[PDB]
């Protein structure tokens, strides 16, 4: 029953999918306006321990 | 979002080159050549008229 909570949490991870819609659309945005400088992507480090 | 968007591409409102004054050099030059050549055309022509 509590695991059901995991499912909506997964949806939050799925919403992480949506940004790559935003990124691809935004990144594509710069048509030949010859004055642009890019903006670019990141990935993060992590670590988690238990008792 | 978390980053501002300079949105893509657009066109500029149309205009003509900075300077004409060079063209002014010709406008003045015209008048004087317009003098000499016209004066010439008449004068030598006349010079043959009455030899």
């Amino acid at each position: 029953m509590g695991i059901f909570g995991t499912l909506y949490t997964g949806v939050t991870g799925l919403k992480a999918s949506e940004v790559q819609i935003a990124t691809t659309g935004n990144n594509i945005s710069n048509a030949n306006a010859t004055f642009y400088t890019r903006q670019r992507v990141v990935q993060t480090t992590n670590g988690y321990i238990t008792t | 979002g978390g980053v501002q968007v300079g949105t893509g591409t657009a066109v500029e409102s149309i205009v003509r080159l900075h300077d004409e004054y060079s063209y002014y050099k010709l406008k003045g030059a015209s008048n004087q050549l317009e003098y000499t050549k016209y004066m010439a055309s008449t004068l030598q022509e006349i010079a043959q008229r009455f030899p």
